[PDB]
Formats: C-alpha cells, structure tokens, sequence
RNA sequence: AGUGUGGAGAUCGAAGAUGAUUAGAAACCAUUGUAGUCCACACUGCAAACGAUGACACCCAUGAAUUGGGGAU
RNA sequence: GAUCUGGUUGAUUCUGCCAGUAGUCAUAUGCUUGUUUCAAGGACUUAGCCAUGCAUGCCUCAGAAUCACUGCAGCAGGAAUCUGCGCAUGGCUCAUUAAAUCAGACGUAAUCUGCCGCAAAAAUCUUGCGGCCGCAAAAUUGGAUAACUUGGCGAAACGCCAAGCUAAUACAUGAACCAACCGGGUGUUCUCCACGUGAGACGCCCAGCGAAUGAAUGACAGUAAAACCAAUGCCUUGCAGUAACACCCAGCAGUGUUGACUCAAUUCAUUCCGUGCGAAAGCCGGCUUGUUCCGGCGUCUUUUGACGAACAACUGCCCUAUCAGCUGGUGAUGGCCGUGUAGUGGACUGCCAUGGCGUUGACGGGAGCGGGGGAUUAGGGUUCGAUUCCGGAGAGGGAGCCUGAGAAAUAGCUACCACUUCUACGGAGGGCAGCAGGCGCGCAAAUUGCCCAAUGUCAAAACAAAACGAUGAGGCAGCGAAAAGAAAUAGAGUUGUUUGUCAUUUCAAUGGGGGAUAUUUAAACCCAUCCAAUAUCGAGUAACAAUUGGAGGACAAGUCUGGUGCCAGCACCCGCGGUAAUUCCAGCUCCAAAAGCGUAUAUUAAUGCUGUUGCUGUUAAAGGGUUCGUAGUUGAACUGUGGGCUGUGCAGGGCCCUUGCAGCCCGUGAAAAGAAACAAGAAACACGGGAGUGGGUCGCAUGUCAUGCAUGCCAGGGGGCGUCCGUGAUUUUUACUGUGACUAAAGAAGCGUGACUAAAGCAGUCAUUUGACUUGAAUUAGAAAG
RNA sequence: GGAAGUCGGCAAAAUAGAUGCGUAAGUUCGCAAGAAGCAUUGGCUCUGAGGGCAAA
C-alpha cells in the first residue's frame, strides 16, 4: 500500500533506481485523520508492536494551558482561526497541531478571579470574590504583588473566547490539547488574523 | 526471529566438533550475550561430561539438578557466561565459569563461602520511578539500591545465597583487572592508565606480573582486586599470564618427552 | 552436502612430459626401489618441494624471528626424528639440500630389505602387504610407511604372522586339511 | 572538509578530497566525495572555507551532518 | 589537387582532339587543347605533411668546416 | 624448477604469430576398471511444467473430560474438543539487482522488540446478611460456548445449516478494612496569639503505575568590606553561632546519566472513556495436615537487557562515450508549518527558493546475487565464485491484505492474468526455486529407499512407568571412474640353458573371494577381527589372464614385415599417401602413463604476446602535419655539521677521527629565584556535589528531645598534585614509517599428535584402574576504509 | 453492415474553439508541424496572485 521508502525517489543524480523488491509491512504508510471541529469520535489503530494510535476524526473540547500561570483547563473548541500550511485546512475545521483555534474562555476567568481575587468581568455559578474569608484575602495579596497579566490576554477573556495554538497531534494521540497564545505570538497571529477582514 | 545455530556459526571457544553435527544449541536470551556465553547443554554433555548425548543432557538438566548462580536451570539453551557459579550439588561440583590465558572458557573448582560470591561489572546506572538508584550489571541484573559510589565500570561484590551487595572495587589507576572481550582475553593485569577519548572507545593499557604491558578498549576490563596479589576471586591455573608460545612450546615437548 | 570433510592432492606431474635423463633417473630409482609407478616418486618430490619451500622462506627472515625460530625448530625435530637428515647437521640450510633418496630410504620397504627381514626391496613390499611385518608390536601393512629413527629398532616380524608366533599359513593348512581328508 | 557550494538555504556541500591507492600499479588517484551539509545560522561560511562536520539523524533526503566549526 | 564567387588568362596543361608506334596502344612520343595554372575573398584539411625518428631536461670522444652575436690581439 | 620447443630462408640473424607443453573439487564425451577410504552430484538449458506420497506441530505432578470410552473398584489411564504456544524458523533457488546488494568499520540521543534474564507493584467500596441504612467479613462472581446429542443440506468441496446440553488459565466481572509515607487546593470552620507573610486543629476536594498537554527541576564553578529598612531566626532580657525545617522524622536524597540530551526521575495544573493496568475469582504438590503451614507452577500491568527487527551510510566494488549531458508539470536540491510512521527523513500535503549531479564519466546500455573463499601463479598478477557459512532476494506472474512481538507470509487469505484439476454442469479446486519422483529441455546431473540412533528446532514436553511428541531439518544406506587418499595383479629359490635369459623344478606366503562365537549398526550395511580357543575354507596358465594412447619431428619409443598406391586414409602444427609409406590399413616388436588413459570446450601458467614490476614504435605493427592550449600528470635550491670531558681504535694526516663514558640556559647573551629558551599535554582563574568522608605536603571538645551509635582532635604557611569549570596561543594537519587496539567459522599457513600409513581428524595419553595428565585443542596471515 | 456503390469516395458524413502535454521520416536547418497523438472544459461558493494615489 502506502509506503515510506526512498525507492520510488530518483536518486541526486536524477537517475531511476531500479527495484528488486516487494514492498514491506515495516515501511507502510497510513491514510490521515483529517480531524474536523465536532463531536468527539476516534477510531483506534493497531500500530506495530501491538501498540494503538488514537485516530482522531472529529474533537470539541480539549485541554488548554495557561503557561504563564502552569495551569491547563478543559474548554470547548469553538472555531479554527488559522492555518499555516492553507486557508482550506480553515474552511474544512482541520485541527492539526500548531493550527490557531478559539476556545471557551470562561473556566479561565473563573480561575483567575479564585486565584487572584480579580473579576475581569466586574470592572466592565459565578466566583464570588467578596465572599472569600480574610485568610484567603491575604493569601490574594502575596500572589498578586508579584504577578501582572498582559492586556492582550484580560481583553480575550472578557470578551468569553481566547486565541489558543495546538500543542498535540490529533491523528496520533486522539486529543485536541493546546495553549494560549501569549506575548510576540499573539501579536503575531492577531495580525495576520487583521488582514483576512480587510 | 533466528530459532537455529549451525556449528560452523557457532563460538569456536565451545569447541564442538565439525563432523559431528550441522546445527549447535542456540542460546536462548538470558544473561549473557550469545556470543559471550557457555549453554548449560554444552557445559553439562561437552565439558563435565556427565551426559553422553542430548537426551541424557536434558535428563540431567530439566530435573533441576544443575544450579546456577543458586538458581536450578532447566534449559540447556541458557547463556550462562563469565562469573557464573555453576553447582550440582548430587556430585557437589561448585565451579565457577572464568577466561584462561588462551581465552577459552575454563571451570575454576570453588568452596563454601565463595561459591555464595559473584562480582559483577556495573554497565549502566539509572533513576527508576520512585527516584530509585538503580545499577545493571554484565550479567543483566538490576540492583535495586547500590553503594552511593557506585560508578559505570565498577564492579560489585554480590552474595548470590543473600542477594545483596557486599563490597564494591573502583576502576581506578593500579587496580587488578582481567580482559574479558578482545585478543587479550584471560590476561590479568594492572591498571596503568586510561586514555579517554570522548565519543569514541577508550583505551586502557594495563601490564601483568611479569610486566609485559598489553592495551585494550575499556570496556573489556574487569576489576577483581584492589592490588595484582589481592584478587577477590580465585582465578584459573595460569593466573592471567601469557606465556611465550616458543617457550611453551619447548616446555610442552620437555614434559612429553620425561612422561615417557 | 553440508560435508566438510578435508582432502587434498600429496603429487604432481612434471612439466615436460617426455625428458631421457628424467625418465632413466625415475627407472633408476624405481628398480632400487620397488616402486609401483611413478606417481610415488612424485609424491616424494611434492613433498621435498613443500619442505624446501618452507625452509627457503625461513631462511629469508632474520634469525631473530620467533616465527623463524619456531618453524625451523620444528622442521630440525621433524627431519632428525624421521631420519632424513643426520643429527650431527642442525642449520636450517641442510633441509635444502635433501634428495629424493633421502626420503625414500626411510620407507618401510626399503627399511625392511636394510635390516634383513627381506632377500630383497620387492620381497619387503611383499611381506608388508600380507601382514608379516610389525613397527613396534603393530602390524603394519603400507610399504610407504616412514620410520622413525625411534621406532627403527623396534621393526621385527608379528606375533600373528607365520614368521613368528602365528598359527601356519595356508600352504600349510591346506595341506594339513587334504591330509585330514585323506586319512 | 571544504567549503564548495553556498546557494542553497541554510545548507552547504562540502567536498572531501582524498588520494586512493590502486594496488596493481603501487600509484595512487585523486578523488573526492560530496556532502550535503546543514550550516546553522551561526557561521558564514564562504566557499573554499574549511569545516568541520559532525554526523546527525537524517534532516533531509541527503542531510546527515551538522557544521559544527569554521576553520 | 579540388570547391564557391569575382578577376586574369602569357606559359604549361587533367579531360578532349588529331598524328604516330603497336597484335592492339584515345599509353609512352609528336601537334594541340578545356578545366586548371595566376590573383582577391570564402571553403577543404585527405601528402613519401619524412629525419618514415613526439616534447622538455641531464651526461657524453675526436679532427676539419660553416652561419649569426660578442671578447682579445 | 624464476625452464621452453616445432613451423617464414638456398642457407643466416630477427620480428611475429600459429602449433606443441603442464594444471584446473572443470564440465562433457569415448574406451577401460580387482581392493579399500573420503567425497561432489538437474546451477548452467527452461525462476520450464509438474501425477503421486511425505515434509509443523506440541501435555506435564501441575488450564478445561459425565467419550452414553477403557481398565479396576470412586480410582487410574483417556478419543475428541476447547485453551495456550509455535508455524516470520528450517529447507530450496539465485530470477531480480551498480548511491542497489554486500564487505570491513560505524550509528540509531530517530525507533520497535513476544520468548528469555534480573527486578518492581499500598489506585480500585467488593461480599454476605437484616431493615439507602444497619450489621458482619478465609470474597461461595456471572453469562456463554465446543466436543456431545438431535434433525440435517450438498454430486462433491482442508463444504455447510438449525435446535438441545456442558466447562475452563476461554470470556466477562469484581474485591471495603487490614494498609503506610508524602503533596497540592480550600472552608466567610473552630482554638489560640497579636491587634496579621500569625500559629494549631478540624472539615472536604484531589493526591498509584503507564499515557497526553502545560509550566518547574535536571547544579555551581573569572571580587571584597560596611550601612539602612522591613520581616525572620537566634543571644540576652546586640550578632556569637547558626545544615535545612513553626511539634509529632531535631539528616526520611541540598546530589540521575552521558562527550553530548528537550533524556532518567521528581513536583505542580488539567486530562485519559477502551484505545491500558486481577491477588488469573488459576493449577499442582508436600507435610505437620494449618479462617497467618510451606513449596512448585501459571498470569495482568510497569521496567531494562539479552535475542532480534527496522532505518541511515565512512571506504571499496565489472565492461561500454558508435552512451555527454542528468534531474525538476506530476519532487528534482533545499527551507517553513504540518501529516504519516515504530521511529528519522521530499516519506508525504500546502507554501516558498532555485537548486542537486556529471569527462575524478554523470545519465544510459550490457554482463552480474554480494562476501568468506577456489584455480593458477618466482614475484607482480590472471581467472572463478548458481553451490555447504554469512548477508540479500523470491516462491507461476503482478498487486493488495489480515493475523501477530515479528509477514506485505505464499505446504495464509483476496483479486486479476496465464496455465491447469474434478463435476451429478449447479458447483468445487491447484501452485515441488521442500524430499523422493515424473515430463520437457539440453553436451550435461542419483532412490517415488531407511530412521529420528545422533546433530538441532518447536512444544503443554526429562527419563521411566497401561504410558516411545513431531521433524524429507538432519542422519543412514542405494546410485555415483566430478574430485581426493591408500593400495593388488605375485615372492624366494633348484637345476640345466660374470651374468642375465630361457626352459624346468621346487617352496612357502597372502589376499580377491567364501564364511562366522561374533563385531558393527536405530536396524542394516560397510569397515575391522578370525578361519580354533576342543572344534573353523580357500590361486599356479597363481585364466583370479590391464588398460588407454603412441613409435618421421616437436616428443619417449621400429631404415621390421605384410596390404594400399595423392586412393583409402592420416596429420593440433610441420607434414605422410602419385608403388621399394620411418606417417595410412594390419601383424610382430618397442615406448609413455597406469586402474586408469584418450577427446571436445573453457580457464590459469607458458605469454616481458597487455608489460606497475616489465613491452614495443628509423627500416618488422606502431610519433599525431604544425603550434597554442584547459582538465590531468610532473615540477629547482634554501631555515639544518651542537659542543666539551675522560678513556679507546694499523684511525689518519697540538689537529682530525673511531667506539664507549660523563657532562652541558645543549648558539650567543641573563643569572634556587628571576632571565632566556620552551612548554594548548600550557598558563591564569575558580568549583566538595573535586580525592571510595577534601590527595601528598582513648579520652575530650562539640551538642545531646537525635543509632549525634555523629563530627573535630595539628596549628599555620608554602608549595606540589588529582578531577571539573571558566578565561586566554596575530594555535597544524595529512600521506609515509614504527608499534598497539578492534576484527566469525569453514578455508589457507602453522604447533603438537604413528587414526597401521595417507588424504583425515582434534584427538587422545599413561598407570591399571574405581583414577591421573589439575590432559590438550598452541600460534599466524587475511585488501581497502576505520 | 460500412465503399461491397462508382470511371473515380462524386456527393454526403467526418474533423474542429481554447488550454496543457506530446509529436516522425525527410530537410536548402528556415521547416515538416495544428504532424501524428493524449487530456481538460459547465454552474456555483470561495481562496490566492498580478496595482494606483495620498500621508513624515
Ligand atoms: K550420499
Ligand atoms: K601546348
Ligand atoms: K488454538
Ligand atoms: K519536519
Ligand atoms: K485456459
Ligand atoms: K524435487
Ligand atoms: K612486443
Ligand atoms: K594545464
Ligand atoms: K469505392
Ligand atoms: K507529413
Ligand atoms: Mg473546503
Ligand atoms: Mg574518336
Ligand atoms: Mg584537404
Ligand atoms: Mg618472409
Ligand atoms: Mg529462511
Ligand atoms: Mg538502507
Ligand atoms: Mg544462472
Ligand atoms: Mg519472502
Ligand atoms: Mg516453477
Ligand atoms: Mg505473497
Ligand atoms: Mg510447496
Ligand atoms: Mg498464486
Ligand atoms: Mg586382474
Ligand atoms: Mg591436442
Ligand atoms: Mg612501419
Ligand atoms: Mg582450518
Ligand atoms: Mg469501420
Ligand atoms: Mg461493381
Ligand atoms: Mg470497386
Ligand atoms: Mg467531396
Ligand atoms: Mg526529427
Ligand atoms: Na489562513
Ligand atoms: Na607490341
Ligand atoms: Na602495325
Ligand atoms: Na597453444
Ligand atoms: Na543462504
Ligand atoms: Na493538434
């Protein structure tokens, strides 16, 4: 079937290499997962050795991190945003790794509010921060006297989706895991993301 | 996946005889490597010669009656190599498996209280989970808690009746090693230097009793003592020296000829 | 198939096959000896050859050599045992100077017809072929067997042969048996 | 080796030139042996420059060395 | 020698013609004669293109010459 | 043994081929063959085609018997059939094949790996009783489904339904407490203390291995003193002194590994959905016979190391230019983000950018499986390698695949295309480049044998006992003048006819062979042993009778005698035959090799006729018409006499010079130190997590809530070292040569060794003994690259 | 069915646009050549690429 050898492949000096052998099982090729944005549906593999690769055909949720913070959360996927390799691996909703998607930004609110005592949403099932005991305020304070957040990141977050790149490779593992875009990066993709509108 | 070894293929030092067979006993994996290693077959029917043939070898073997390192083997294709205390203890034979001068294979008769020791060469040391320090030797066993000084190339002294380490010798300048792998193998000597070459083998020249210096890659040396007088293991007749082969020769002929 | 089992050539014909002086010296030595053809004769010369070539690529290396000390060690103790050269000579210079006589001296045949156990050489090859001859209480039946120096006096008729301390042979035992038959 | 073509993209061929002795005629014969060499950004290497190269796992289809020095 | 395109065309002269000689004799020999031969420009590159002897370097006996450049009387 | 000879002339000296000559485990073919030993043996042609049979199965004390099996009287064997494992090995063939394969040398820190070695394992709310609760606990888990039975279908088919049983170590499920250590997040929780970086309980939410994503570790090693403030430890009520740490652990890791790691391992955050994780909810023994008896097994997951697999490539590897350009749409060379894979990678998608290779021969074509090795050779070489060992490839041809640790498997599957076989015409089959054996094809290659006795392989398996696992692998025999070794076909005389010959005449001996008390052998068969041990057959034309080529030369050996007459023939070549043939057809005789000897065709030597060693080119073959000229090859010198001393040499012409001895800042300068010369293998720094507790050079301090059961107990300096890091030379390699490492056997050398010798083999040997020899199994060589 | 019709393929049929690939003998080296051949093409909804002008 599908293989991954050098035979087929003209050599450096443009001649024709002349096979004298049958293909091999250990030099196989597979066909590609091509995930999509939906209800999480896999399909498993029997890999050599007797081993099995996840094959990821449609994902939703995955596990996004805040590195920054060295925290992750399980959010929704909402949309693909962009595609390095083409724009049509955007129309389609391919989820490939290092691909640019938009997830839930709500699990990551709330966990800034319950660490740091700060409620993005407030100055524009809920944490409420007023309720907290005063040993708890304190512990706010000591956390918060040495860390800033970036201004890029806050206006994400109120607005309830964030910008997140795919760390894992769905057709191998199975799941849809990732981070957040943060720092020269997010400038990067966002500006990318400005000349697509205009 | 190979399940045969013709004898033309087979080590030289099992000294099985070309005419007698095609194929020889494949060493099943184990311990010791194939090429580095002894059958209990071959040590059971070609050496003590207390089997005839195959059939009687495996009679005697799949009984248990052949301990090795205080473990009974039933398989003649186990490697059983260097350092290995083998013991029928029906004919209470106790011998231990080291290298002579010519670098064959050789049974050194032991006693109580050394047939329980066995040294081993520390070839690899690693964290195991629960940051266990862990240490495998030539043999292919896993001390689970070694010496804090333990280092690749050491080797340790292990009481194989116990199951636990006793003493460990350094590889270090001026210590007492025996050759295991090369031209040199069987030869006892002292460690004189160690040239490191970072990336690629290095080269330990050693020089023996008589003071005739000899070189090898490191990683064919064993420490066995501390000095070339305190060895920590009793070693074969010739006690690692090699002799002049025209010497040797002239001697051989002076005996021969006084027999008669 | 799957034999290995070694086996070689021990002779060689000449070069030239038609020579007068090669083919008189052959007779010669065929009549002296007792020779079945020629191809003994050419074995003792393959061998002479293999030994001087030996010799000549010791003497090549320097005396200090241990594998020329060695080898010409071993080829004086072969020749001094085998009687080929005499034990007064032991420079390695005397192995190129053998002749084909020298070896076939020191056959069994040759050895019998010296020492008198025969009237002649091809009487000897006679009683070594029908088993009266014994090398050291053995019963040795090749006429081209090579004696040692050693084994030398130890050549004597076996105890089994009528020459000894065997039972009469056929002329005899027939005779006896037609005697039975008459009586 | 040296330094023989620059044009491609973080990527040099080195050639190593080496004499070859053909035993029948005790002589020997000039050869040499092109390299496909990746070159990281830290060196500028110029044609006819001399390198050192160390092997690496396959970057490319004929990429197996590394520049590691500029000499 | 041959080719192309211009010139030139005295002489000699493949081809051709005629006269001889011969058994025959558009062979040798006579008398002619075309192309050529001469030139310009463009081809060709086929010689017993020979010293039948590749190039560069070193050493190498004798007497009489010869060509060119020096130096001395 | 480093060897030549015959043919060009009237003769001569050359060049030069032709012909002779020796070998070939080198094939065929002819003629011939007593004995024994050791052997190859349908590669060549047709990787042509194949009738038939047989080649891979496996059970112990230890997974599952109600055979309606058998014996015995439950017990023990047990058909079958589930279950587990193997069948990816071995065998065969050499078709493919030149950045391929393969060899030596390296990688995989780019990966997978059942068997086997040594290890590790504290996740898991289960069960039974009464009413989610209560109470207890050697967890008494649940569905199947074969064999079987019943009814069957089909011409058949290593074809099939349907219904009734019934198990597993099959399949599924599931175990609280016992039972630890350790962490992270919290409560508008209490108790204190101060008026919050407080402290302490308590609650509840998570804290297993493996996996995913994300942060953090995975050390340091190129500078000294005071202040001040905040907090915090101490001292006492200001900093000596002080591992760290707000109890329950006063040392329960401040320290993985490598040349290198994004690695090992650890911690924290969130996740794992079958696509992981039992104490098999397993089996068998002992005893002593045990709600804690003690073995032997078997199994899940995790882990590394043995056996492997896969991938990459440092050097090498035939002929051809009447093969010079090759590659790149639609991957060519590279880059970027992916994807795929067990992994790396233009392996692949998208997008970029123009690369990559070649006269040091690319590309194309032709012949080839590649090694170890074989023949022949003074040396250099030349040739051969289908074939035993190793590596590759394939199973009529292609392709695809499933299972599995491992297959792109073919005595697996699927499909096409060739061929085929059966049929009751509907259907059903096949794959000898396994073994034996056919049929073709050719110049050319054996038995449809016997056996697992050995050598191995697989397995559930020692052997034995009702009770013998398979095996055309392999061994054994048959056939077998491929080849190799040893060896017969007579020996001693008498007499006559120096010897010798011949005619007699003896005399013993021994085989071939015929047998055996037997021996061998799995059994046979060979061999060996013997022909009485009381008791064992046999040569005289020793008919038990040697052949194949020759006698002009090369080339050993007839002017012999008949035939024949340029005919028949012969003759490698030169030649002979036209009537007194040294050559033909015969007889006799002689020659050469000999159980062999011819012939054909290759190949090596001969052949310095391929010339590197080592050819030739005025006239024998062969300097280009001449110049320029790139590759390519080749290329002038020069950094450079070390001195001194003492002895000692047919030394020689105080001097020079031999050999030895001891000196030399060993040119000049400058004086241990400095200076000068050197010294990157140097120097200058600086690292206890640097040296097996920081290298040379019994009581008494600590402190004592400490297995503190510990630590110091020379002081100081100065040096000199080990390691490891940093920083510095306006930095030296390579060929050659000398050593050393690394590097399968078989084969080739070679040491030893009376297998009766020998080709062999790695054996054996010697006392006579319940055993020695602490038996031996030496050593070499083997391109190139590293 | 396919020139068998007919003096004779007369007449008809046939072919075809654009784009990519590909293309022989012969040759005055210009050609032959649209040689011969293969493939693609629609409608929709998208996505790239190819510019001006002004502004320190
Ligand atoms: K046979
Ligand atoms: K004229
Ligand atoms: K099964
Ligand atoms: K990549
Ligand atoms: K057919
Ligand atoms: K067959
Ligand atoms: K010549
Ligand atoms: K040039
Ligand atoms: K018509
Ligand atoms: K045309
Ligand atoms: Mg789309
Ligand atoms: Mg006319
Ligand atoms: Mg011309
Ligand atoms: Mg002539
Ligand atoms: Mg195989
Ligand atoms: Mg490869
Ligand atoms: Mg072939
Ligand atoms: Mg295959
Ligand atoms: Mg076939
Ligand atoms: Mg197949
Ligand atoms: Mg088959
Ligand atoms: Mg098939
Ligand atoms: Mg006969
Ligand atoms: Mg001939
Ligand atoms: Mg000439
Ligand atoms: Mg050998
Ligand atoms: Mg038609
Ligand atoms: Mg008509
Ligand atoms: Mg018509
Ligand atoms: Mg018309
Ligand atoms: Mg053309
Ligand atoms: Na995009
Ligand atoms: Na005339
Ligand atoms: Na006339
Ligand atoms: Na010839
Ligand atoms: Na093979
Ligand atoms: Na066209």
């Amino acid at each position: 079937g599908i293989v991954r050898s050098r035979l087929h492949k003209r050599k450096i000096t443009g001649g024709k290499t002349k096979i004298h052998r049958k293909r091999m099982k250990a030099e196989l090729g597979r066909l590609p997962a091509n995930t999509r944005l939906g209800a999480r549906r896999v399909s498993p593999v029997r890999a050599r050795g007797g081993n099995f690769k996840i094959r990821a055909l449609r994902l939703d949720t995955g596990n996004f991190a805040w590195a920054s913070e060295a925290i992750a959360h399980r959010v929704r996927l909402l949309d693909v945003v962009y595609n390095a390799t083409s724009n049509e691996l955007v129309r389609t909703k391919t989820l490939v790794k290092n691909c640019i998607v938009a997830v839930d930004a709500a699990p990551f609110k709330r966990w800034y509010a319950k660490h740091y005592g700060i409620d993005l949403d407030a100055d524009k099932d809920k944490y409420d921060v007023n309720k907290a005991s005063p040993k708890l305020q304190r512990e706010w304070t000591r956390r918060r006297r040495n860390h800033r957040v970036e201004k890029a990141i806050a206006d994400q977050l109120r607005e309830g989706r964030v910008l997140a790149r795919i760390t894992s490779r769905p057709g191998q593992s199975g799941r849809a895991d990732g981070i957040l875009l943060e720092g020269a990066e997010l400038q990067f993709y966002l500006k990318r993301l400005e000349k697509k509108k205009k | 996946a190979k399940k045969h070894l013709k004898r033309l293929y087979a080590p030289k030092d099992w000294m099985l005889s070309k005419l007698t067979g095609v194929f020889a006993p494949r060493p099943r994996p184990g311990p010791h490597k194939l090429r580095e290693c002894l059958p209990l077959l071959v040590i059971i029917r070609n050496r003590l010669k207390y089997a005839l043939n195959a059939r009687e070898g495996e009679m005697i073997l799949r009984q248990g009656l052949v301990h090795v390192d205080n473990h009974p083997r039933r398989d003649g294709k186990y490697p059983a190599g260097f350092m290995d205390v083998v013991e029928i203890p029906k004919t209470g034979d106790r011998f231990r498996l080291m290298y002579d001068v010519k670098g064959r294979f050789a049974l050194v008769n032991l006693s109580e209280a050394e047939a329980q020791i066995k040294l081993m060469k520390v070839v690899n040391l690693y964290t195991a989970t629960g940051r266990v320090p862990v240490a495998v030797t030539h043999d292919g066993h896993r001390i689970r808690y070694p010496d804090p000084h333990t280092s690749i190339g050491d080797t340790i002294v292990y009481n194989v009746k116990e199951k636990k380490c006793v003493d460990l010798i350094k590889n270090r300048q001026g210590k007492a090693v025996i050759v295991t792998g090369g031209a040199n193998r069987g030869r006892i000597g002292e460690i004189v230097k160690v040239e490191c070459h970072p990336g690629a083998f290095n080269i330990a020249h050693l020089k023996d009793a008589s003071g005739a210096e000899f070189a090898t890659r490191a990683a064919n040396i064993f420490v066995i003592g501390k000095d070339l007088n305190n060895l920590q293991v009793t070693v074969p007749k010739q006690q690692g020296l090699r002799m002049n082969v025209i010497q040797e020769r002239e001697e051989r002929l002076i005996a021969a000829e006084a027999r008669k | 198939m799957r034999n290995y089992n070694n086996f070689n050539r021990v002779w060689k014909a000449p070069r030239r096959p038609f020579e007068k002086e090669r083919l008189d010296r052959e007779m010669k030595l065929c009549g002296q000896y007792g020779l079945r053809c020629k191809r003994e004769i050419w074995r003792v010369n393959m061998t002479l050859s293999k030994m001087r070539r030996t010799a000549r690529l010791l003497l090549t290396l320097p005396e200090n050599h241990p594998r020329r000390l060695l080898e010409g060690s071993a080829i004086m103790r072969r020749c001094h045992e085998y009687g080929f050269l005499d034990e007064e000579k032991d420079k390695l210079d005397y192995v190129l100077s053998l002749t084909v006589p020298d070896i076939l001296e020191r056959r069994l045949q040759t050895i019998v017809f010296k020492a008198g156990l025969a009237k002649s050489v091809h009487h000897a090859r006679v009683l070594i072929q029908q088993r009266h001859i014994a090398v050291a209480k053995q019963i040795v039946t090749i006429p081209s067997f090579i004696v040692r120096v050693s084994s030398e006096r130890h050549i004597a008729f076996a105890d089994a042969s009528p020459f000894g301390n065997g039972r009469t042979g056929r002329v005899k035992r027939v005779r006896a048996k037609a005697a039975k038959r008459h009586a | 080796g040296v330094v023989h073509s620059t044009k491609m993209h973080r990527t040099i061929i080195i050639r190593r030139n080496y004499l070859h002795f053909i035993k029948k005629y005790q002589r020997y014969q000039k050869r040499h042996k092109s390299l496909a060499v990746h070159c990281s950004p830290a060196f500028d290497p110029k044609q006819g420059d001399e390198v050192v190269i160390g092997q690496c796992r396959p970057l490319s289809k004929t990429i197996r060395y590394n520049v590691l020095e500029v000499v």
